[PDB]
């Protein structure tokens, strides 16, 4: 058959990714621009929310060095590719978990619907793609939200899960953190409420 | 905005390494027991950042001096070069490489790091930059040293640097991890050894490469990348 | 004092580098152009100092110390230890090994080498030792960098540590160099390649040393040196 | 045939020889104790004698980072092996030509009369051995004594050279160095007036 | 009084079998899920005890007198022999050497053993004794027999001695089996097949070695022992 | 890279085990002298006590073959290498697990403090070997005690195991005996509650 | 390591190479334009220099076949890379010795200063490439000026030269020729005053 280049393989990021990826994390000088977690000025469109999580490894115990892309439609559904820190709204951000603070936060706001290749609509998601120690691969997975019920269940992509018990692990929880509305969605790698992650 | 126009070829994940490589002791508890789902292919996974317009610094590619407080660092002064191509050998133009690594004593710019091999005050082992427009990047380092870890009671890290290429779409994203050509520590370390096929590690392993070496001055290793082919889509919902 | 009690076997010219080796520029000018002479050994050859009753310091033997100007200096720690024997595989105890090196990125401790890398204030880079007993040595210290040399127009040595070894007479007095184990500077090398033989060129490379170890610490090579095979007289002056 | 275990071949000792073995001749600070170029205190039985050389190219220009290392007999033709600082003689000793110092110099005594292994006498000399950058493996010379011409003339070991034209290379001049007794010994490594090198 | 002078050459855990084999039935549910924890070594784990002193019967290394019920026992007089080094070929002297095996035709003196290959009166199938001032141990017995157990529907253990060395530590403690040399059953054991390297095996299996024999009497069979190498400890703190 | 002789590779100890090593234990005659659970004679220094467990596989049932070898400082913190019956204490004893006593006993002094090779002083400890069928390399274990709270959280051993739940898991549980201190420590080969296993 | 193409090998020019490079010095007919030993037209700025040498072998004998090509700054230190048979000035230029003629001549001007690649001042200079019969690859040196000695002196081409010996053999000697300012460059390829010769 028809062979192409292999792709170069992955390796684990290893526990000092935030010295490459999350400079202000691992607690070292930042440079002027850096990729972080707050993907919406205050008058971009949209519900601003937070997003926050805790990530468990197959023993129950609290991932503290864990590394986070995250990639979102806008609120009118668009993707903003061209990252800038002077946009109203980045759909690409990064966060992370560390000894100090265990749980990541995204400052952002709810996306909007879009269409998958066939024209159907895909319930509002983040993509997540995570990384860590002990990660040979990074995992990518899907944040979807309570109060999205009625599209949750219509979603082509939720829908490819087969058992609806593993499809509530991707259902981020309505709840409020200083007030402020917000969606907690932990991650659980292994074993008892294991996440789905995708392949694509 | 983006635009969902193109597909990426579907990664060989017995090429990458698995997720359960017990030899290495923390993907034990860290690894997926359940399978991964196989999604399509939608404007979600084959769109991502382009970071053209992120602002850098001058010597963001250049660890000699961009953590200068007063001297130059100590060790090996090397440049890391390389293209990055996708599968189909088109190269990767406008793409962020980033990477990290520790100094030439193994030791890491990190609270968690507490190996004896003493910080260097002028290296901190963090560059980044964009490839080119026919797909170069490159960076001018020290040699990193291996170094011990909590694995096997006697396991080191062969030297190595660490890679996070984005490519043009989340599906392309790579971390990885980059080693030098010759180093008799690289069979022996079991990060390496997660992958599984030989041929899979040789991908890692930068070439010493004296054509782009700077006479009396630095070395140079070549390590080239690749990322999923990317092809345009073709008779789709028809 | 010294007694002629013994011979050694001839060396082989043609193992050991020539003097001419033009490749390696400064031999031209610096060889002979007649023969050598051959002469039979008399107690004047077959004798030599022994170092017994010199008094070594402290810390002698280990260049993470014997340069301390307020910390440890920067690079990979590793142990180079090995056995002295002659050709015939009996030990050589007793005897003084000295070696010294550039520092991690390079630069030697000296006023002739002028190379933009810098010094490290924690380390000189020279150390001494006699072997046990049973003929082992060994030695703690940095791994040197490579370094340019104005040879051809972008030569470099690989890394490497300068031996010189006493033995029993200055018969067998030898200075070498170490290299280590996978380095690809190695086959590049016109001072290596002065070594006809590729095999001898082999004996000069340490190996990595995992057994010896210290565990979440330092490396170790291991570099065994042999001499110049000793032999009682026999059958002389009848 | 018998093979024996191949001896560990040479290497140049370098440009930088002097920081591992002629330390003080480097300008770096010393240990308690060196092995240089003093092989007589001031008691020591015998005639106290200075020599010195420099050391030629095939160019003709001088060598200025050579090393040297000499063992003699002492006064009474006993070689002293039991290398001590506190000795009244070492039979050993070291030296080295520097950028600074093109001259070597050693301190020491006209060594006695030793006999070769068929019992026949040797003139008085000193044994030599010359390492530099460029020199790929040490080169061994043996330095007699102007004054000394009877026991040269039947030295077995000066007689193995075949033209007396290149006996003249190894016979150090008588002179005088700030008033003292002293022989000088220079080494031309090629060319005109090369210096005859020994193999054993 | 023991002190802490040595270090000993860290595990190869690839080349010892791994925990969890599951063609060996038993080890899935004997095996840790968790990694092990490495610890560094010190006085606790580089100290052992020595059994100089351990007071030994005349007949304790000689399993055709040592359970004598009036007569031999039944099956292949044969010698055990070797030398107990360490990795770096260092002969280990003055300790002990146990071993226990089957009876002639695989039947063990044990009440948990129902096989119906019958005991033999004159057999108890255990031994110990001493390496001497030069490493070397020697016992004499009769080559055990194979025998079945319940892996898998048809599966045969080969004929095999099980050892335990103490060595000059705990952390140089060992227990395996001995095979002999040609047995066709050894390629198709589940147990011996907890090693994954094709060398490592081969080192568990005995020669024949015609030279050690008593002739007329009793064959020899050679079985020698690598611990882990012991060196000095050097440059700590 | 330098490679020793391998080491012989481990293999089960099988279920006879006992026939070998613990010969009263099996139902079988003894020799003389035997090597076995009273590490201390009743006139031995330090506080006597009584050690007890069992022995769990991971689908939490008993293992009733197992073999354990033990290693363990007297009251004053030296490890004794000479093994002798004559003696009051010894370092070194075996015990065992079987269908008729499913519950393995030591009878011990509590181990004094011993420092590791920094220096710093470890928890009061013995050092566990296990055997048994199904176990095709021995697993290394420590018992601790439940009363040297204080000196367990400075332990340098137990620092290294990362998660406080899993130290827990060695930590024996005082208790009284038909009147006499005892220690319980039970091991959890696998699964829920998995017993610390160490390398080294 | 990384092996790129390798260079095709040089080969010696050989006997007839000015009929191929040097028609006119062959004694062969020319075409309408040839590259040729007049770099300065009489209209050229800066001073006129008459340059001559003659080549010998390590005989010492003269080489009445050689080819040799120059590159120069002009009088502004400026390479001028355009070559026009119409121009004021060319940075390049060929001459030849031959049989009839075996003194080389060149008509220029004196190059203005041109800095290294660390802006360091070089001396004023003329590159000079030497090809022949017996010269297998060619020849590289230059050509500077003995009336430029302070500049000679501080130029970081002729100190990377080891000997002030043999930077000597680069410094052209100024003459007059018919009136008419003139340098004399001779070429010794081998042995007494042999010419120092550049690797780049
Ligand atoms: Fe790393
Ligand atoms: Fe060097
Ligand atoms: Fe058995």
């Amino acid at each position: 058959p028809i062979e192409l280049l292999p792709e170069t393989p992955s390796q684990t990021a290893g526990p000092y990714v935030h010295i490459g990826l999350a400079l202000e994390a691992a607690g070292n000088p930042t440079r002027d621009q850096e990729i972080w977690n707050r993907l919406a000025k205050p008058d971009a469109p949209g519900e601003h929310i937070l997003l926050l999580g805790q990530v468990y490894d197959g023993n129950g115990h609290l991932v503290r060095d864990s590394f986070l892309e995250v990639w979102q439609a806008d609120a009118n559904g668009e993707y903003q590719d061209a990252y800038n820190l002077e946009n109203a709204f980045n759909s690409f951000g990064r966060t992370a978990t560390t000894f100090d603070a265990g749980e990541w936060t995204l400052h952002t706001v709810k996306p909007g619907v879009v269409n998958n290749a066939a024209g159907v609509p895909m319930a509002p998601h983040i993509n997540i793609s995570l990384f860590a120690r002990g990660i040979n691969i990074h995992l990518h997975t899907r944040l979807y939200f309570d109060d999205e019920a009625q599209a949750n269940a219509k979603c082509p992509v939720l829908n490819l899960i087969e058992q609806p018990q593993r499809r509530e692990t991707l259902i981020a929880k309505r709840c409020e953190v200083d007030g402020k509305t917000a969606y907690r969605f932990d991650i659980r790698i292994q074993g008892e409420g294991e996440t789905v992650f995708f392949d694509f | 905005p983006a635009q969902d126009n193109s597909r990426f070829v579907i990664r060989d994940r017995n090429w990458h390494p698995k997720a359960l490589t017990p030899d290495y002791k923390t993907s034990i508890a860290r690894s997926p027991r359940q399978a991964l789902v196989s999604i399509p292919q939608s404007i979600s996974e084959t769109t991502g950042p382009n970071f053209s317009h992120l602002g850098f610094g001058a010597h963001d590619h250049d660890l000699l001096l961009n953590f200068n407080n007063g001297g130059l660092p100590i060790g090996e002064r090397i440049i890391v070069a390389g293209r990055v191509v996708d599968q189909y050998g088109k190269p990767v133009p406008n793409t962020l490489v980033e990477m990290w690594q520790a100094n030439a004593g193994g030791r890491y710019r990190h609270k968690n790091d507490r190996y004896l091999a003493p910080l260097d005050p002028n290296f901190g082992g963090v560059g980044r930059c964009l490839t080119d427009s026919d797909g170069y990047y490159s960076f001018r380092t020290i040699k990193p040293g291996p170094y011990p870890w909590r694995n096997g009671p006697n396991d080191w890290r062969p030297a190595h640097i660490h890679f996070g290429i984005s490519g043009p779409s989340i599906a392309t994203k790579l971390i990885t991890q980059l080693y030098f050509e010759g180093d008799p520590l690289i069979p022996m370390c079991p990060i390496v050894k997660s992958i599984a096929n030989p041929e899979a590690v040789q991908q890692l392993i930068a070439k010493l490469d004296m054509n782009n070496a700077n006479p009396m001055d630095c070395l140079a290793y070549r390590f080239d990348i690749v990322l999923r082919g990317q092809r345009k889509t073709h008779f789709e919902n028809c």
